[PDB]
């Protein structure tokens, strides 16, 4: 399977929808060359709306499955998406904030790769994905995997600071969240370098976007006093 | 990346703001140019069709522009059904503008989706609408679909008949509707029905605009459908003779011009008779000029032969050649020139003088007019007299005489064109008369202080005719020429072109002087070395002019001195080679010239050795040393001929003249080899059938003609000595070395491809590869190459099929030999080969590329690319082999 | 259109790179 | 055995001098006994250009790579062995070249410039392919040859470019400090010269920008392209040269001044490739250098845009975008194009359709920048300096965009940007 | 019918105007073959006679062009076969004569005589060029004896038709037959060379009804990137479907051919049972061709084509190709 569980775990109807998506996306491909595969795929997508959504979710799950298949299916999704995958991004948000407790590590890495691809490509609505993924970071915890995930999304945001600049509210969300992470994190030399990177980025955002930081609220001062 | 760029462009489409949306839409065709990948094209067009369906009218028009521009890419659409379905949905919109844009979209897409019935019904419905924009769009789409489909064509033919017959249609829409009928050439009965409709149209709508449009459409229909061309020509002639309007007559002229250019053979004697009668009767200069242009175009084909003496055409041509208007005179004299050259009937020989004198009158008329129309008429007249001289030498003499008489008083541009014509005359016809040379020298003298700007081209053309005229060497007149150049030119480029012409015509001493004078002006390295090499080659060839008949010691001395100068020149030349324009042809040609001269030197040495090394007392094996040396000489000359053939095959880009020159060099090598064989090695085997029409061949150059003459003389000399003497007689060597000095007497002539290279084509020859592969899994290699071109692709040759040959060898054996022929098919071919390697070790894979032209000749042109591959087996196979090797 | 001489070398509508540099070098 | 065979062939050739060069050609063809070929050339030599120079240049710079590799291995082995005992013919050839060097040195005479450049190319071929370590006297003569001052002819431009590439390729040649300061005063004099730019100035600007950006690999590519062979240059030497070059002879101010002095690339387009002065101007403008150094870039940009051919060079649109962005600096900004005769005469002494479209795109993007900045402004009252509405009347926007639509595939990005501008700011023209 | 009489008058024009100079003859021949091809494309009914006449006139054009080549006024030692066109001309005329004889159905004896006459002229041209290039007397004697044997075979085969071939090449050869037989190889080759130049152009009689045969493979269709994966050494069977029209004896004459991407050109004989006739004037062909080969480094394309065998074989349809990926053990 994809999500870690056992026999006693409830049969998750969302996961069964994902399994049906696996069935249709894989069995329709049948290991043929990508040309006829995407031809038939576009036919099935344009047949109707629910099957279009099913194909999109199948492509999304394939992006979480295997690296080469993730590359090919992300290519096919960008090629065949009709509405720009906005409701697909909505379902991505739902699956993310609901099933992150059970998500496998390889699926986590491939989902992070998909998030980086979406941010770099500048697909509309990526700000929502960024801020809901940001929301899942638990404060006051020192788990290695969570800290690695925080560092990875921080790297994504730093390389695409201009995409943050064009997203007005995301500036405030990111700076506040990274201040909270700063007051949370300390103890190790790697955490010290991470602290340096975070404080440099936050100071740069605060100076360059002071007017945008005005609407954060008085809790900004609360974070300031501790650092 | 392709997909990255695609979606980064797509996010602009979704932006909502119209500016970004239309920006992305018009950005799409560039993306197609970057990535001609059918997956990407299909997805992009689906997105285009979606935004076309949902977007506003301006965005739809932008998508229409993109579809029209991206015509070449849309046949690679996979999901044509969905694409056209979502495109077609907009046709139900009440907005007439949207319906018009959709109709235009379908018309653009008609190539990939003909025979689609709902689209046809949509076209048919909109044709009878009220909104003029929608009706015009429907007309355009109907044009496109009728061009593609067949059943739609007859349906629209019927609808257009009943619509034009109807009274609701306005005049302008009727004008727009008629040229739809030009696509009714899908079958005979449909074309005939369209012909009846057009006849009805011209009868019942006699005003200017629609008779114009209708009879032009009938002309195009008849051109496409060849069945009704004679009656169309008859109808056009009828409208030319009867209709009084000037515009209708001029269209008749243009349509007859088109038909003459597209099908001269279909014309009958009656049609030409009618056209000549029309030309005689009409008084207007413009109509006469046009119809005489049509007649002249007809005369340059087989229509004259079908026409046939004194007749209407001859009388018309004679009358028009003396007409006041320049164009009418030009076309008339061209008709006379064509009729004289084409056939040798008695009345034509009687009237050939009339053509010449009329041509002289036109020449004196246009010699000082100095206008672009005058320049065009002068070019026509000069081309006509060049062709006439090529046909009539006894007329060519008087042609040369009048050309020289009018040269002195003509203007500068007229003099340039006259000199070009005279150069052509002299080049094709050898016996021009050295009395020409005095007039040309006198003209060259006075022009030395004529002008500064246009004086340059006149100088180079005059120098060209001087060199072509001087079949023999020069004199102090060359000193006068160089003195005038140094005093007045002060430009260098003209000096370079004059030296180039000198080297072309064999006046190598003049070339040496000019190149030596010109060395200081240059500024680069490779150009300096190139000029120095040309100077040394000219000096080496001027050394060749010192030969005299029957003197063999001085002959060997001159050959050795020329070898010295040639070696210096080739050192300088191979110093001039650079990655940009590597002098490959020049280097190989000079190497082969050096090797040929070395072969002549060794052959002279052997002819001297016949008396210098008497036969041993131990001893046609008596003269053993001479026999062995003649064997070596035959081997060397055979190898030289083979290498000249290799150069010929490699010089695919070269023009006809360069190829003929290289063929002449190879023929000289073969002549010497055959002379050696017949005289020495086996006169019994020399059953030559050389007796024939060899001397009657039409030589296109003085150098070629002299080479063929010496070939014939040497061949007949060899035959007389076939059996008359012992095999190692002194007469054999005497005749042989006489042939050598006779061949070397004529100066080497360079050609276009030595200096100027055109039709530059190469092969990238990409492939799918320091390399190794399992022996059990035999290698499958995919090869593909784009065929580059420079300016005009098919100037001289036209690549008709690429030929690929690949070989395999170890120890770096010919184990994988197969030939494949593949066409460029849009100037980018591809194919694969299957090769096997039974022997474990180092294998070299040599892949060769050859080009087959339209004529069927095979040209060895492309890269001799080679790749190394290692041969090895998998571990477990080797393990079981070792274990079971009992 | 027609041309007075077919083997005329002064036709310079198409100039190759070698002749392009050579003309510019000394003019 | 080899020496005996070479001596026998020498005696044979001296016995039949006329066929000596035939033996040399056979030597080259068979790729056997190069020392014999060099000795035969030396013997046959005894003003023009010496046949030895032509022969060695042909061997080194010829098409056949086998001959090049064979001759290079020969000369390298000859240099390595015996440490100049004067026995090998290689030292005789080098002494002959030295005599030619002393012959060409006097600035240079009128026609001697081309021969000197040819000798420089020959020595470049040697020190690059052969790996021949030059001697101290060789280095001194070469550096004396670099320092000369030809009479600013196209041959002079070629010579100075070759000499500059020479200095770039081999920092071991200059070596000691007095030769170094000699070369820097020579470089300063070359900077002060103006007639070279009618070329050398373009590549000089290019190498200065590459050093500033530290794109040493690009330096190697440009130098190899200019000379005409591939050479391994060991970029550490280039860093050592770049130190003094940038810190003393090319600061940002002086290179900016030279760049505005540099002529434009006439009829630029995608047909001509590689880096160009437009790229250098774009990099400088990205760095905001002109406003720092108080230099009027506007005239250069205008004259460059006037000179354009039908295919669109990709760097033109970013250049115009940055230049417009350069007009909106708070303290001091680059001068915008004049409302007077440049723009007006561009839109009616004909000018290219591409030039008209580019300048029109400049006007429209400038209007957008005005609308974007005037929202904030916070600068001097002359900061907008907007073009007169009367000027906007003369410029035919619809006709030029029709022409652009006709010529789309040559001007892809230009056409797309133009349509964006039309739709976003002239919707009434988009009915 | 306007089209039928148009074709008739065009052919009559060619037959009347063949006596022009070589330039005019070549131009008229080119225009006529273009017109005949355009008529065949435009009307499918006359496509048979149109393509038949186009092939015959193209044979005549190839014969005419060869006789105007440069080598006829250069001595045999100076000849070089790299620039030669006569050999290729003879080869193309041979192939087109075979196409004329076998491809088109409904051809009567009165057309076969002219087709074989053109074949004889092509063989004569081949003899001429081989004599030109070679120098040994014995191969000339052998080749000339073989050519005379072919002439004898032709004239004995069609004894009832010689009066209707007046002024032709074979008629003039028969008039000079004893002299040709007795003469030396050089004299006979020269006299037949100058005889071939002056030969008249026979008037081809149009058949009452004639259709060209054609096949179009449809089972692989235009193929796709998808390769037929299977283990190496073993055999993968590929279906073959084609629509054959106007083939006289398809169960015997038609042979399926598959070309691997190398010198190995395997050939197959479909059994007569699989051929089925759904309607008159056509033939369906269902075949299951079997293909095997060793392991390949990656998927490659394999060509399959229809051949029309006779008593050799000729190409018969558009060469379709398919992708094969033989996986290892």
């Amino acid at each position: 399977r994809l999500l870690l569980s056992t026999s006693l775990d409830a049969k998750d109807e969302l996961e069964e929808r994902l399994e049906r998506c696996m069935s249709i996306v894989t069995s329709m491909t049948a290991g043929v060359s990508e040309r006829e595969a995407n031809d038939a795929l576009n036919a099935y997508v344009c047949k109707g709306l629910p099957q279009h959504e099913e194909i999109c979710l199948g492509l999304f799950t394939l992006i979480l499955t295997e690296p080469a298949q993730a590359q090919k299916c992300y290519r096919d999704l960008a090629l065949v998406s009709r509405d720009g995958m906005n409701i697909v991004l909505n379902k991505i948000n739902q699956i993310l904030m609901e099933k992150y407790l059970k998500l496998q590590d390889t699926c986590r890495t491939q989902l992070v790769w998909l998030v980086r691809e979406l941010v770099k490509s500048g697909v509309l609505g990526a700000d929502g994905v960024c801020m809901t993924f940001m929301k899942q970071i638990a404060g006051g915890d020192v788990t290695a995997k969570n800290i690695w995930l925080a560092e990875s999304v921080l790297d994504i945001l730093t390389e695409q600071r201009e995409w943050v600049l064009k997203s007005s509210i995301l500036i405030a969300m990111a700076v506040y969240t990274y201040l909270r992470l700063i007051v949370d994190h300390h103890g190790t030399a790697q955490l010290q370098a991470l602290r340096q990177k975070e404080v440099d980025f936050c100071i740069s955002l605060l100076r360059e976007r002071f007017m945008e930081c005005l609407m954060i609220g008085r809790d900004l001062v609360r974070l300031l006093q501790n650092v | 990346d392709a997909n990255s760029a695609l979606m980064e462009l797509d996010k602009g489409l979704r932006s909502g703001k119209l500016g970004e949306q239309c920006e992305a839409v018009v950005r799409f065709p560039r993306l197609f140019q970057k990535y001609p990948f059918p997956i990407l094209i299909n997805s992009a067009f689906l997105k285009l069709a979606d935004v076309f369906r949902v977007g506003n009218n301006f965005l739809r028009l932008c998508v229409l522009k993109v579809t029209q521009q991206s015509e070449k890419h849309l046949e690679k659409i996979l999901n044509v059904d969905e694409f056209v379905k979502r495109i077609f949905s907009v046709i139900h919109s009440n907005d007439p503008v949207a319906r018009a844009i959709t109709l235009r979209m379908l018309g653009s897409l008609a190539s990939i989706i003909p025979e689609r019935k709902n689209a046809h019904h949509s076209i048919r419905q909109s044709l009878d609408s009220h909104d003029n924009v929608e009706v015009e769009a429907a007309v355009f789409a109907a044009a496109n679909f009728s061009a593609q489909s067949k059943d739609f064509a007859v349906g629209i033919c019927n609808k257009i008949s009943e619509m034009i017959q109807g009274l609701a249609t306005p005049v302008d829409l009727k004008l727009k509707l008629i040229p739809i009928l030009q696509h009714m050439h899908h079958d005979a009965i449909l074309a005939s029905s369209a012909r009846q409709l057009l006849q009805q149209l011209v009868t019942s709508y006699p005003s200017t605009k629609m008779v114009i449009v209708s009879l032009h459409t009938f002309t195009l229909l008849a051109a496409s459908s060849l069945v009704d061309t004679p009656k169309q020509i008859q109808l056009l002639l009828q409208y030319l003779k009867n209709d009084p309007r000037k515009a209708v007559k001029r269209l008749a002229i243009q349509d007859l011009k088109l038909l003459a250019n597209k099908t001269p053979h279909t014309w009958s004697r009656e049609n030409i008779q009618a056209l000549c009668e029309c030309a005689l009767q009409t008084p207007y200069d413009s109509l006469k000029l046009g119809m005489l242009s049509v007649l002249s175009t007809l005369s340059g084909t087989i229509a004259i032969k079908h026409y046939f003496r004194s007749s209407d055409l001859v009388k018309l041509a004679q009358e028009c050649c003396y007409h006041n208007n320049r164009g009418i005179a030009a076309h008339g004299v061209r008709v006379l020139t064509n009729i004289t050259v084409s056939c040798q009937e008695k009345d034509l020989l009687a009237l050939e003088q009339d053509a010449v004198f009329g041509l002289e009158s036109l020449l004196v008329l246009c010699s000082q007019d100095d206008s672009p129309g005058a320049q065009a008429t002068l070019k026509i007249a000069l081309n006509c007299m060049v062709k006439l001289a090529k046909g009539r030498p006894h007329l060519s003499q008087s042609v040369v005489e009048t050309l020289l008489t009018q040269l002195h008083s003509a203007q500068d541009a007229a003099r340039i064109l006259m000199c070009h014509c005279l150069a052509a005359i002299a080049m094709q016809l050898p016996v021009l008369g050295d009395g020409m040379l005095g007039d040309l020298m006198e003209l060259y003298k006075v022009i030395g202080r004529s002008a500064t700007d246009k004086q340059q081209e006149l100088l180079v053309s005059l120098a060209t005719v001087i060199f072509v005229a001087s079949q023999k060497a020069l004199s102090v007149e060359s000193k006068a020429v160089i003195k005038q150049q140094l005093e007045s030119v002060s430009n260098g480029w003209t000096v370079y072109r004059i030296a180039r012409q000198a080297s072309r015509m064999g006046n190598h001493d003049m070339a040496k002087e000019l190149y030596q004078s010109l060395l200081t002006q240059v500024a680069s390295e490779h150009f300096y070395f190139w000029l120095n090499s040309l100077k040394e080659f000219s000096h080496a060839e001027q050394c060749l002019t010192g030969l005299q008949e029957e003197n063999y010691s001085s002959a060997l001395s001159c050959i050795a001195e020329s070898l010295k100068f040639y070696h210096k020149g080739i050192a300088s030349l191979t110093a001039a080679s650079t990655p940009l324009n590597p002098l490959s042809f020049q280097c190989e040609f000079v190497k082969l010239r050096i090797d040929l001269l070395q072969a002549f030197s060794q052959l002279i040495c052997t002819c001297n050795s016949l008396k210098t090394s008497p036969p041993p007392a131990i001893a046609l094996q008596r003269c053993g040393r001479i026999s062995n040396q003649m064997k070596q000489s035959m081997e060397e000359f055979r190898s030289l001929a083979s290498r000249y053939g290799d150069l010929y095959q490699a010089s695919f880009d070269a023009d006809s003249a360069t190829l003929r020159n290289v063929e002449l060099q190879q023929q000289s090598c073969l002549l010497i080899s055959h002379a050696i064989e017949a005289l020495i090695l086996d006169p019994e085997s020399a059953s030559f059938q050389e007796y024939g029409s060899t001397g009657t061949a039409h030589a296109d150059s003085e150098y070629e003609r002299r080479m063929m003459s010496v070939y014939n003389h040497v061949l007949e000399e060899v035959e007389s000595l076939n059996r008359k003497y012992t095999p190692v007689s002194y007469m054999h060597t005497a005749c042989l070395c006489n042939a050598i000095i006779a061949l070397l007497k004529v100066p080497l002539s360079f050609q276009r491809y030595f200096f100027q290279k055109l039709q530059s084509t190469s092969i990238k020859l990409a492939l799918s590869p320091p390399i190794a592969v399992q022996n059990n899994q035999q290698l499958a290699l995919k090869v593909e190459g784009v065929v580059q071109h420079g300016s005009k692709p098919g100037l001289f040759r036209k690549i008709q099929s690429v030929c690929l040959n690949v070989s395999s060898t170890l120890q770096s054996n010919m184990t994988n030999e197969m030939e494949q022929r593949v066409e460029p098919h849009n100037d980018y071919f591809s194919t694969q080969f299957l090769l096997n390697f039974a022997i474990l070790g180092t294998h070299n894979i040599t892949v060769e590329s050859s080009v087959k032209d339209a004529n069927g000749i095979v040209w060895k042109t492309g890269p001799r690319t080679t790749i190394f591959v290692k041969s090895l087996e998998d571990p477990y196979s080797q393990q079981i082999r070792l274990q079971q090797q009992q | 259109d027609v041309s007075v001489w077919e083997e005329n070398w002064e036709d310079d509508i198409v100039q190759d790179d070698f002749n392009q540099q050579l003309r510019l070098e000394m003019e | 055995g080899g020496r005996r065979r070479t001596d026998a062939l020498r005696f044979l050739c001296k016995m039949n001098p006329s066929q000596a060069l035939k033996v040399r050609g056979m030597v080259v063809e068979e790729c056997h006994l190069p020392g014999l070929g060099v000795a035969l050339t030396l013997d046959h030599t005894k003003d023009g250009v010496s046949d030895l120079v032509c022969f060695v240049s042909g061997l080194l710079l010829g098409t056949n790579a086998k001959v090049r590799t064979w001759f290079g291995t020969f000369i390298r082995n000859g240099q390595q062995r015996k440490r100049e005992t004067s026995s090998s013919v290689l030292w005789q050839m080098r002494r002959q070249l030295l005599l030619e060097l002393m012959g060409i040195l006097p600035g240079l005479k009128e026609e001697h410039v081309v021969k000197a450049s040819a000798l420089l190319r020959l020595y470049c071929a040697l020190m690059g392919i052969a790996g021949l370590k030059p001697t101290e006297e060789e280095a001194e003569q070469l550096l004396q040859l670099m320092t000369s001052r030809p009479p600013a002819t196209p041959a002079g431009v070629r010579f100075v470019s070759l000499s500059f590439c020479m200095l770039l390729a081999f920092s071991t040649l200059v070596s000691t400090p007095e030769q170094e300061q000699l070369m820097v005063v020579w470089l300063s004099w070359m900077i002060k010269e103006e007639a070279y730019f009618e070329s050398f100035g373009e590549m000089l600007l290019l190498v200065a920008m590459y050093f500033h950006s530290n794109q040493l690999s690009a330096i190697i590519d440009l130098v190899c392209s200019t000379l005409g062979m591939k050479i391994v240059i060991k970029p550490s030497s280039l860093s050592r040269m770049k130190t003094i070059f940038t810190q003393e002879i090319f600061t940002e101010q002086v290179v900016t001044a030279h760049a505005v002095r540099v002529p434009v690339t006439s009829n630029l387009s995608a047909n001509i490739t590689g880096f160009l002065p437009i790229h250098c101007i774009y990099q400088l403008l990205r760095s905001r250098s002109f406003t720092k150094h108080k230099v009027s870039i506007k005239d250069w940009i205008y004259r460059q845009l006037c000179e354009t051919s039908t295919p669109l060079h990709p760097q033109l649109l970013p250049l115009i975008d940055v230049y417009i962005n350069s007009i909106l600096t708070p303290a001091s900004k680059s001068n915008p194009e004049a409302t007077n005769q440049p723009v007006t005469e561009q839109e009616i002494q004909r000018f290219s359709i591409t030039a008209q479209l580019l300048v029109l795109y400049y006007i429209l993007s400038y209007e957008e920048a005005l609308l974007a900045n005037t929202k904030t402004l916070a600068a001097m009252q002359r900061k907008p300096k907007s073009y007169s509405s009367s000027l906007m009347d003369q410029i035919p926007i619809k006709f030029l965009i029709r022409q652009a639509q006709g010529l789309q595939q040559e001007l892809g990005g230009l056409h797309s940007a133009l349509l964006r501008l039309l739709a976003t700011n002239y919707p009434h023209l988009c009915i | 019918d306007p089209s039928q009489q148009f074709l008739q008058q065009s052919l009559e024009r060619v037959y009347s105007l063949q006596h022009l100079d070589p330039q005019g003859a070549q131009e008229l021949l080119e225009f006529t073959i273009r017109d005949l091809q355009r008529l065949g494309e435009l009307q499918s009914e006359l496509a048979g006679v149109a393509d038949f006449s186009a092939t015959y006139l193209r044979c005549q054009l190839l014969l005419i062009k060869a006789l105007q080549e440069k080598l006829w006024n250069v001595a045999a030692p100076l000849y070089l076969k790299q620039s030669d066109l006569a050999s290729a001309a003879a080869k193309q005329i041979m192939e087109e004569t075979y196409k004329m004889e076998f491809m088109y159905s409904g051809v009567e004896n009165k057309q076969v005589v002219i087709i074989h006459h053109m074949r004889l002229q092509a063989k004569a041209l081949q003899l001429i060029v081989t004599a030109r290039t070679t120098r040994g007397l014995d191969p000339l004697f052998g080749m000339c004896e073989k050519f005379l044997q072919e002439v004898d075979f032709f004239q004995r085969y069609f004894i009832a038709d010689l009066p209707h071939l007046q002024d032709s090449f074979v008629d003039k050869l028969l008039d000079l037959m004893p002299r040709l037989m007795t003469s030396k190889p050089a004299e006979v080759v020269k006299i037949l060379q100058t005889m071939l130049r002056q030969s008249a152009f026979l008037h081809l009689p149009l058949p009452e009804q004639i259709h060209k045969a054609s096949a179009t493979i449809i089972e692989p269709a235009g193929e796709s990137d998808n390769p037929l994966r299977f283990t190496s050494g073993l055999v993968v069977a590929l279906d073959v479907d084609a629509t054959l029209e106007h083939v006289q004896d398809p169960q015997n004459t038609v042979k399926v051919q598959v070309l691997y991407p190398d010198g190995q050109a395997q050939m197959i004989h479909p059994k007569p049972a699989d051929f089925r006739n759904p309607g008159p004037g056509r033939h369906r062909l269902i075949t299951q061709v079997y293909l095997s080969h060793t392991a390949w480094t990656e998927a490659c394309q394999v060509e399959v084509r229809l051949l029309l065998a006779y008593n050799g074989t000729i190409p018969f349809s558009k060469p379709v190709k398919v992708y094969i990926m033989p996986k290892p053990a």
